[PDB]
DNA sequence: ATTGGCACGAAA
DNA sequence: TTTCGTGCCAATTTC
């Protein structure tokens, strides 16, 4: 219901075709700030 | 139709993994080609999962059992 | 003033030294004394606090009716009384030098007023006042159950009322001494120090004075045992609550005010301040008719004692004097027990909610909750 | 209300992260529960404490 | 500090500047601003300020040393475990956001 | 405003 | 000299 963009237009069409189940993925919120903080000169990183 | 679930939860013995099981399911019955062991009245998945559930017909087992089942019926008659 | 009981029930007295006087009745020397209305169930229904040098109508066990005072004493004298009876005799008490002579105008009985060392000589700084307990023979009395020889020591503005070579006993006053809401749950979860906290006895033992008027006061334990005797530098202006050569022990008020919470786990334990913790945020919030169960305060003590800190390496990693989290040390300490060696030594730590939410292991949360800049 | 609010904000910011994640860890501690009894008067009888 | 009296970290004047450069010559360099600093924490050993902090530590008896030198050996410590370097708190290339 | 931690200066 | 008092500065304050 937020910022995830892949995820809202996959709930989408699945509601449409009446199957009521999500594929949530990551909010870009969260990629913002990821790129916010690494313009201050910190390397911060998901890993495995 | 449904107004308390508390039959449910002692059957199950929790809330958390009534939730999970009724899921499991509401999508066997609406994604899937399954039919319901109750008889439907105008009810939707959900429901119908959470009353069969109720009656002792649906756990986590049984589910266990029927996808096996399943799967080895598929595997056998494959060939 | 006086404790006025209101039910009828067996009376018990807790942490008592007390010895009988000369009228017959009872005097109490201790100052942690409780008293205590037990019933024939033997439930506490009654408790209250019996101050240092009081008087009991009634004896421990005694049993009492509703509304009988049991105990009564002066709220603002404090005795010096002692425990035998004798003759009074002065010792390195010389007027002019240690003490004055005042002399009331209406009421023509008084005697020497002891001063401090902020108003007498500088030659009886150096110089120790007492007055000892002596026999018609001249000898010392021994207080009965000890070996030392039983002498009492005078602060500064003490009054005496009797003069030298006047009879006294057991029980009689040588001299007379003169003296909520959400900001306080919120200070009582941030583990605040009060303005003026009460005063504690670090290490238990003999209590004594040392260097006076040394930019503060001095404070000397020595326990019974073999040990360092502790320094206590009491500032002036706070009324000191213990005389000189009086057995103390750990935790135990030396001055009067609020207690600080960090004090009580250092010296009591965790229980004990849990325990306080969560009786005053009750006491807070019954008086607004609110019901809450402990389960949630205790849970909240149990987060603000999260860390603890490391007194000596041992067979560890851990360095001496670095705060660690106390599962760490546990899981450390129970794997290196499992090879027979030895583990670390730790003491916990009382941090408030804000300090103890910004110390935890996930620099996101903390970064999440404030400060930002400082956490990342 | 706002200081309300901080103060909730607070507390809850330091205890978010505890669950329930057993059922037994065999401790024998405890705490010693006595009826809270202020002056002359029992605030709190034993049973609603244990 | 050269083979002058000069410390390694003492703080100069411009007058003060012009003095030493006119006595001592080109025995003894003299910086500032950020390339001060930076030539400054590279050309330290963590290893070396380590050991020497920790006896300095354990020779002497004191309360607020104990607690700066067990300040700094923690930092320093931090920087030895992890593979950052103390010169990379100056920065010399600039990140830019996405547009 | 209030509170806590750090530098600076003065006490024994 | 070392320890303690005192001034300076940062961070906090609902939805």
């Amino acid at each position: 219901k937020s910022d995830d963009v892949n995820g809202r237009t996959k709930m989408y069409k699945n509601i449409v075709d009446g199957n009521h189940q999500m594929e949530p993925g990551m909010p870009e919120s969260f990629n913002v700030l990821l790129k916010e903080i690494r313009s201050l000169g910190i390397n911060i990183e998901l890993e495995d | 139709a449904r107004v308390t679930v508390q039959d449910a939860v002692e059957k199950i013995g929790n809330r958390f993994d009534l939730v999970l099981v009724a899921a499991r399911r509401a999508r066997q019955m609406q994604v899937g080609g399954k039919d319901p062991l109750v008889p439907e009245e105008n009810d939707k998945t959900t429901v119908i999962a959470l009353r069969e559930i109720e009656e002792g017909l649906i756990n986590n087992q049984i589910l266990d059992v029927r996808e096996r089942q399943e799967q080895q019926e598929q595997e056998a008659a494959e060939l | 003033s006086s404790i006025q009981v209101k039910n009828k029930g067996s009376i018990k007295l807790s942490n008592v030294k007390s010895v009988v006087n000369s009228s017959g009745k009872l005097v109490i020397t201790s100052r942690n004394t409780e008293l205590k209305l037990i019933d024939e169930f033997g439930r506490t229904k009654e408790s209250y606090k019996v101050p240092y040098g009081a008087v009991l109508a009634k004896g421990d066990g005694e049993q009492v009716a509703g509304g009988e005072t049991v105990a009564n004493w002066d709220p603002h004298t404090m005795p010096v009384i002692t425990e035998v009876s004798g003759f009074v005799r002065f010792t390195d008490m010389i007027d002019g030098q240690t003490i004055t002579r005042q002399t009331d105008e209406l009421t023509g009985l008084s005697s020497l007023v002891v001063l401090d060392s902020a108003e007498r000589t500088a030659g009886g700084k150096d110089l120790r006042p007492a007055l000892k307990i002596v026999d018609a023979q001249g000898n010392d009395v021994l207080i009965p159950g000890t070996d030392m020889p039983a002498q009492y020591f005078l602060p500064g503005k003490a009054i005496v009322q009797l003069e030298d070579g006047v009879q006294i006993s057991s029980g009689d006053t040588l001299a007379r001494i003169p003296q909520g809401g959400l900001p306080r749950v919120a200070d009582l979860f941030e583990a605040r120090r009060p303005k003026e906290p009460a005063i504690l006895a670090e290490i238990s033992g003999i209590v004594s004075f040392g260097k006076e008027t040394k930019g503060k006061r001095r404070l000397v334990i020595t326990p019974v045992d073999g040990s360092d005797p502790y320094e206590e530098m009491i500032p002036k202006w706070r009324q000191l609550n213990v005389f000189e050569g009086e057995r103390v022990e750990r935790g135990d008020v030396i001055s009067d005010g609020p207690e600080a919470p960090h004090d009580i786990l250092r010296l009591r334990g965790v229980h004990a301040v849990t325990r306080y913790i969560v009786n005053e945020v009750q006491d807070v919030y019954r008086l607004q008719g609110v019901k809450i169960n402990d389960k949630h305060i205790e849970v909240i003590v149990r987060q603000m004692l999260r860390k603890a800190t490391i007194v000596n390496a041992g067979s560890s990693d851990f360095l001496e004097g670095e705060q660690v989290e106390y599962s760490r040390v546990k899981i450390a300490n129970r794997e290196l027990e499992a090879n027979g060696k030895v583990g670390a030594t730790y003491s916990r730590d009382l941090l408030g909610i804000t300090k103890a939410s910004l110390a935890t292991e996930s620099f996101i949360s903390a970064a999440s909750f404030q400060e930002t800049t400082r956490v990342l | 209300t706002a200081n309300s609010g901080y103060l909730t904000r607070r507390l809850v910011d330091v205890a978010q992260d505890l669950v329930v994640t057993e059922d037994d860890c065999g401790t024998h501690e405890g705490i010693m529960m006595t009826p809270v009894i202020e002056g002359g008067d029992v605030k709190e009888p034993l049973r609603d404490r244990v | 500090g050269g083979m002058t009296n000069l410390e390694r970290q003492q703080i100069l004047t411009e007058e003060q500047y012009l003095d030493a450069l006119e006595e001592f010559g080109d025995e003894f360099d003299a910086k500032m601003g950020a390339e001060a600093i930076q030539a400054l924490l590279k050309s330290m050993d963590l290893e070396q300020e380590c050991e020497q902090l920790r006896e300095e530590l354990n020779e002497t008896n004191s309360e607020t040393k104990r607690k700066k030198l067990t300040k700094r050996i923690k930092l320093l410590e931090a920087f030895v475990q992890s593979g950052n370097k103390p010169e990379w708190m100056i920065l010399t290339v600039l990140p830019v956001l996405p547009p």
